[PDB]
């Protein structure tokens, strides 16, 4: 009689379909998903330092819009800008806004140090009804609106050395009056000019008089500029009118900081990978949640699923 | 599969083997039974776990990058930002697709290979005492009780003990 | 005696050489080419909507050069710009020409809606011998050359609200006169200024008086600018001279449109993939015809051939 | 090839087999003949067609991109546009080169495997009635007429019918 | 390995084989000895050299590119330059990692395959004159002196010369 | 008795660890390194034509800073800029400095042809103590500082045709005086203007009067501009003051030239691949020395080692 001995392998009743080199559909005993397709719908407040902009853009927090006073001197790993954010101060633009936003975002700090600029012969601290702070006319906290004093605006020629061991970022501007008459009321002479320079750079701006559409009842505008001053260099401001002056400088750091546009709520939770949709788990190598990410994140791909076989071919009875 | 055992000369798998991936079924004088082979099972599992270890929990940190959504029309610079990102995503998408296809072909072939290796090992161990029936089974030409079957599974089967009996049974008329 | 039974496989007398991991030359029974290396030398007019620019660049069709009047209000999937194209109107430049070309190309439409701007106190519809239409002095069809009236050019301060549910694209310009005297003849005052603004943007341009090399007997120039106005916003034009005014707006769309430089003739035929060389078949995954493509196209690679084995190793007798 | 049959222990292919990719040649009491094996042929063809299905007629649509030729010198922005494109093309060129090399190695190995599988299957079917001559041929130790050869090719050969005859022929002096 | 010979049924390698990669050890009436097999050795080496030929001394020329280090903060354009480069480097780094892993898996499997092929060839050559002991060795059931061993190594062994002797020794009691 | 015949394979006592698909550590008999991790610390002077900038940046060699006179008309495959380089002439900036540096670097030549511009009515060859050449006040060799003559600066309106079969690159500038008074001393009128044009381009520059920090005792600045003129086109310079004039043109070539920042010494040796660290061998496919490369170079990767197996699995006794 004797015996029979058969060699074999397992199988399961509930197999899973995967792709190989030759078959786009072959059944195996088990598989695992490699594409993360969901978020938890909130941005976890740990372990990265999150700064929720609330009603403030980063640039409004920089300049010191009155609704943004709570942000002074704060740092972040990730600044979160909300779609509801709005400006509520003197109307302005920033030529190359995207670059100033980017460099501040990457610096990761709003640390500001006041400096005593010698503004002799002019009126300081100009304010407007377009920028209300504690029910009073006010202005951007970090900027100093200079105007005529005793119907004179004597030329400004002011120096600020950088004797620190770090770079200084200066934010300043030019006021564009609505009319030739308002030019005179504010600055005494018919035409202003600004020159801001260092040993390694120069920026010359002329105001452009004219009507713009009213914003908070203001048809004039301010244009914002910036200047970096290295250790051992000097800022020189030379102007005969229309200068919106700096009050000091921002520290500029380098590191891992950034900015993200998102309306996701901030949660009390811990997750390494942030997307605008919310934090995502980072166990999988790929994800199709969002191409915008911050932190230790799976790589964005177009596929909504990629199944890795974790068992043999399934061959049911 | 490229070795021809799983979905090949082994007609199908065994849904009732739940304590291993590969094993043995026998019929003899004392009944019929099943036992998992732990070494072959572990060899396949270790290889698969090695793949998983390369792919799971291994993400890369990125911080400040470029913008990828835009509220206004701008032309040349934005066209370039968009093209850089679309280019990147298509290359990573390709990489992911190829990786999974190669990995899965390889997992199927390696598990096929482990089945074949266990079959070949058993074949050699049996020497002139059995014949390959072509379907993953051996006809053993001698009385082979539960202890004897166990000895084959454990690698302690001495073919010389049974050879005279087996040769007489194989080469009769 | 008995029998012999031999197992074997086919072979062919005409095998083909392919590459593997270890061999750059191994013979197989058959292979197929994966790189498309040829075009049919014409751009098929189907299934994409093709607009052949003929003698017109896209920008000349936009502004309304007289040879381009046939293009008014047309749409395209692909605008084809010819190397023979030339301008035949008042000489102009476009600061960031490439961006205006790109954004119009991507919009895919020349749809234009006239608007009634209140130009009181100036002469409208200025023309030139450099821009002949039906044998008469003329100008760009979409632009309105404003000049002095009764030796006066009273300041312009004109508003156009956007109460549509889509964005408007405005094209406008500044005339740069050859001399200080021609400045006076045309605009009455010695210096012009233009401010074009919305609630969200401002653009201020000053003319630059001087000689340029003559083009169609004209040593002056026009510089072209553009402004997008969103729903609920307003265009404000404030100017004391030198404005080349818009007559209305272009619709701005989003979609799959583009522009291509090519001298290939347009054919009556149907092909998904367009290159500057002509349409190419898209069965293969790769191509080495041109890195410039439009439509469902094989991917550009450097290789001129890549052979995929479609049979076993060939082992002839 | 990695299985050692094609361009291996099978000395060469058969130019006169035009109705299949793999098959059988025999010599017996009634003559010598050839027949294709359709199952092995189809297995190889199906795998190759599966590859082709992934690669042919599967192009991706792109629309407005960046400019790639320039009539004037510009510096930084154009340098970046050119570098983005050159970078892309080199990465796709690499992807194409590797894809074809991997695919072709795999096609050679899978077709080698199908030859080996058919050989192994036939070997097992013949049991103790034949011996492997080392060149892809079996010496069959019993009278095996056209119907008998046909039964081997069709998987209906009963080795028990011929075993006594075959053993006597194999193990004589 | 996927063929199960090296680090498989061959328990270990031979540190004392320095004149080839694969070979033979024997014991007979005249002593015990070793000889390298040059054909199998050369087959493996040729495949590895073919890989090396694709990878060594094959660099690509690039000239004027983009800047990759910056002395001043600039924002948008520099962000894009940096992202293009980081993107490129990560894609090439991935390509290098995958290439080496695939190449190395393949080198291990091809060298395993050459060992298996030599074993299978020898097995077939010996016909009914030897039995596979399961550890890469054959028991040869006839007197096989140095010339006889040499004939096996050189492919001139005539199994018919020894078959009667061998069958008598194999199938005795 | 009979015989035993065993099949086997070699092994070594000193195996090497490599990575595969499933194992990050498996021992093989031999391997080779695919990542080049070292440089020889010098840039080999062969086979590429190397130009060591020494104390000169490319832009200073272009303009003709006095320490850079030895560079006149030289060509290169690779210009090497040293971190110690410094300017020693009139203080200047270049709006879009990076682009001018790049286009000259890629052109690969400083070949300059003098041209006879008709500067009638002005003083030529202005010099300064900020730019000493052979112990005397001097100026950039390729630029011509024009000033008033007999208290007059008559308007300049000067043409230079390109009747060559190649493009011409012109470098020119604007002087920005420190004060309104220095404007008068130098140029006779209170305000300068420059227009530089061709048939296909125009550039209009106004000086910006003001104090900058002193450099070599100079608080004024020069801003540098450039213009390409194609065959059959014409350069037209139209100016009433402040022009820093070209003396001729640079040839502009296309080819394989570039520029690299490095402090590595130049060696008498032969190596195809250059990095800022020094030349590297190019036998391996990858390298982790530097992402900046020139020539036939291994590709930069992040890995410091990648070992390719060149033998079987090692299974020692
Ligand atoms: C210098 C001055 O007093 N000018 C008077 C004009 O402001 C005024 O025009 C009206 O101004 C209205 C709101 O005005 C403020 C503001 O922004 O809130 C008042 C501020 O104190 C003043 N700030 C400073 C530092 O001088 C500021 C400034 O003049 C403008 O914003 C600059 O453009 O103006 C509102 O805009 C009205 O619509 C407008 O008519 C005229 C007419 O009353 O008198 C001027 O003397
Ligand atoms: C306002 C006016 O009539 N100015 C006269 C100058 O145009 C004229 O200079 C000569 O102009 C010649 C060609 O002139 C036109 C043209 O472009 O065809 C005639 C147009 O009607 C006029 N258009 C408008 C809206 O006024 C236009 C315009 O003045 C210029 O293009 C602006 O730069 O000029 C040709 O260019 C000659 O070479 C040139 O001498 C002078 C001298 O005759 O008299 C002015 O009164
Ligand atoms: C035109 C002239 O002579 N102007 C005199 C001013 O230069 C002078 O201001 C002093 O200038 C000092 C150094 O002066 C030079 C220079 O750069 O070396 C002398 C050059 O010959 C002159 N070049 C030309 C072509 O005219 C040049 C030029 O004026 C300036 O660089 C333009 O900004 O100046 C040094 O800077 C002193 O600090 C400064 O006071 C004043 C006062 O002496 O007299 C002017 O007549
Ligand atoms: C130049 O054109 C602009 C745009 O049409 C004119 O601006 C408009 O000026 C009027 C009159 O001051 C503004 O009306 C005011 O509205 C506020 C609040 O809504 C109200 O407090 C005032 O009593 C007054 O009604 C109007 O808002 C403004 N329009 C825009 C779009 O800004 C400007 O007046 C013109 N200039 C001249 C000199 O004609
Ligand atoms: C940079 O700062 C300097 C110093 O403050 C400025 O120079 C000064 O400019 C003022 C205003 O234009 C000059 O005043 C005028 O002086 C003339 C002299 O004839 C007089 O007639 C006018 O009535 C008027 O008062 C002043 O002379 C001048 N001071 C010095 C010491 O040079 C310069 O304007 C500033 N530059 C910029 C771009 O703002
Ligand atoms: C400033 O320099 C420019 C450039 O040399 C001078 O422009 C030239 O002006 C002459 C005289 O008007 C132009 O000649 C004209 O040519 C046309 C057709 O070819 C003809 O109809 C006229 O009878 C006359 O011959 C010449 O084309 C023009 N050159 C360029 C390059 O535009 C300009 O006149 C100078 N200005 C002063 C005030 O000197
Ligand atoms: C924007 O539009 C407004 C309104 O049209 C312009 O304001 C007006 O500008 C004109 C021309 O400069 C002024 O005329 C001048 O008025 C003075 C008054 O002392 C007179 O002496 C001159 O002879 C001349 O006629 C006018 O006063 C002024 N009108 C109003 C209502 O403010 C403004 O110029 C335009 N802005 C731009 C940038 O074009
Ligand atoms: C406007 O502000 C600037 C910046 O403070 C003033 O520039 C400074 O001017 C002084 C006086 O000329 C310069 O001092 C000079 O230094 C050189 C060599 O170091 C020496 O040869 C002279 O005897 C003198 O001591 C100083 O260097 C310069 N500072 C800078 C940063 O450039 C300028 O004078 C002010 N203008 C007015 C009209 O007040
Ligand atoms: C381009 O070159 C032309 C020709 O040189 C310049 O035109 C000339 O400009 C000068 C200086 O402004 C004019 O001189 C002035 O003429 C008036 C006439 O009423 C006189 O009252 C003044 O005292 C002064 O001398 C001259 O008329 C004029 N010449 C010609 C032939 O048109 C033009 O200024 C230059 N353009 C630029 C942007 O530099
Ligand atoms: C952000 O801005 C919103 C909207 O302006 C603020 O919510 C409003 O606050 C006003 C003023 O007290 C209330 O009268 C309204 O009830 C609110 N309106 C809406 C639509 O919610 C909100 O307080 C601001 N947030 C922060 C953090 O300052
Ligand atoms: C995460 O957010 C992104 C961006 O909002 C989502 O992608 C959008 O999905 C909508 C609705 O299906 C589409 O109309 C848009 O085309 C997508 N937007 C963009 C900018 O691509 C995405 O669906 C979200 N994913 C998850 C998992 O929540
Ligand atoms: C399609 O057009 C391109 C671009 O004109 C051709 O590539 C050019 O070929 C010429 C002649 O051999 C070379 O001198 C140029 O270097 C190439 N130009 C560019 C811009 O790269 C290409 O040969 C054409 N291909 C086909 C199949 O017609
Ligand atoms: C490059 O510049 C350096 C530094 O200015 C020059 O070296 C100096 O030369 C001066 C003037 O003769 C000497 O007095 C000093 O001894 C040197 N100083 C230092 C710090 O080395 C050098 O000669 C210049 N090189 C070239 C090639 O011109
Ligand atoms: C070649 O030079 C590069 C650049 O200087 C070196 O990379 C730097 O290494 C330093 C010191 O370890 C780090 O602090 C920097 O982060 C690196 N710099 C940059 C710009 O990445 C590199 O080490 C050198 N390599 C060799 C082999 O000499
Ligand atoms: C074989 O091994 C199993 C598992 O350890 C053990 O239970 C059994 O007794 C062994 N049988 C023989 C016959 O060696
Ligand atoms: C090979 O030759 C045959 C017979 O002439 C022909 O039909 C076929 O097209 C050829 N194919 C290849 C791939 O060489
Ligand atoms: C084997 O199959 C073939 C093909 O269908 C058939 O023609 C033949 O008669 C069969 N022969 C035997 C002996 O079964
Ligand atoms: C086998 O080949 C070797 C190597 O060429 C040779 O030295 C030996 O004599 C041969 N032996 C026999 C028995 O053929």
């Amino acid at each position: 009689p004797g015996a029979t001995l058969c060699l074999g392998h397992h199988a399961v009743p509930n197999g899973t379909i995967v792709k190989t080199i030759t078959n786009d559909q072959i059944e195996v005993t088990n598989a695992t998903e490699l594409v993360q397709n969901s978020s938890i719908g909130e941005i976890c407040d740990s372990p990265h330092q999150i700064l929720d902009g609330e009603n403030c853009t980063l640039i409004d927090a920089l300049l010191g819009d009155p609704q943004c006073d709570g942000f002074q001197n704060k740092k972040w790993d990730l600044f979160v800008e909300r779609s509801k954010a709005y400006s509520n101060c003197y109307p302005y633009d920033v030529p190359d806004y995207a670059s100033l936003r980017s460099l501040v975002a990457s610096s990761g700090t709003l640390e500001f140090n006041n400096e005593s600029f010698n503004w002799t012969g002019v009126t300081q601290n100009g304010t407007s009804s377009a920028c209300i702070r504690r029910s009073n006319n006010s202005f951007f906290s970090r900027l100093n609106w200079l105007t005529q004093l005793n119907f004179k605006y004597p030329a400004l020629n002011v120096t600020m050395p950088n004797n620190e061991q770090f770079d200084k970022l200066y934010i300043w501007g030019v006021h564009h009056p609505v009319t030739d008459k308002d030019q005179i009321f504010l600055y005494a002479q018919s035409s202003g000019r600004i020159t801001v320079s260092t040993k390694r750079s120069q920026q010359a701006v002329i105001p452009n008089i004219g009507y713009r559409p009213r914003i908070r009842n203001i048809p004039s505008r301010i244009s914002i500029y910036w200047t970096i001053v290295k250790p051992g260099d000097i800022l020189l401001i030379n102007s005969t009118g229309n200068l919106i002056a700096p009050r000091g400088y921002f520290k500029i750091r380098s590191g891992k900081s950034s900015i993200m546009r998102s309306d996701a709520p901030i949660g009390k939770c811990n997750s390494e990978c942030i997307t605008p949709n919310g934090s995502i788990p980072n166990d999988k190598p790929f994800q199709n949640v969002n191409r915008i990410t911050y932190g230790a994140c799976p790589r964005y791909v177009k596929q909504s699923t990629l199944k890795l076989a974790t068992g043999m071919r399934n061959v049911p009875e | 599969g490229i070795f021809g055992a799983i979905a090949g000369f082994i007609e199908n798998g065994w849904e009732g083997m739940v304590d291993g991936w590969y094993g043995f079924r026998h019929q003899n004088s004392e009944g019929r039974g099943q036992a998992a082979d732990l070494k072959s099972t572990q060899a396949a599992i270790d290889q698969i776990n090695g793949k998983l270890n390369r792919l799971i929990g291994k993400t890369n940190e990125k911080f400040h990058q470029i913008e990828k959504e835009f509220s206004e029309v701008e032309g040349r610079i934005q066209d370039l930002e968009k093209y850089v990102e679309d280019t990147k995503i298509d290359l990573w998408s390709y990489n992911a697709e190829l990786l999974v296809a190669l990995e899965n072909q390889h997992t199927i072939d390696l598990t096929d290979s482990e089945m074949n290796k266990l079959f070949e090992k058993t074949k050699k161990q049996l020497r002139e005492n059995a014949e390959d029936m072509g379907n993953g089974c051996f006809k053993i030409y001698h009385k082979c009780d539960n202890a004897c079957i166990g000895s084959i599974r454990n690698g302690t089967y001495d073919h010389d003990v049974y050879r005279d009996e087996a040769l007489n049974n194989r080469f009769q008329i």
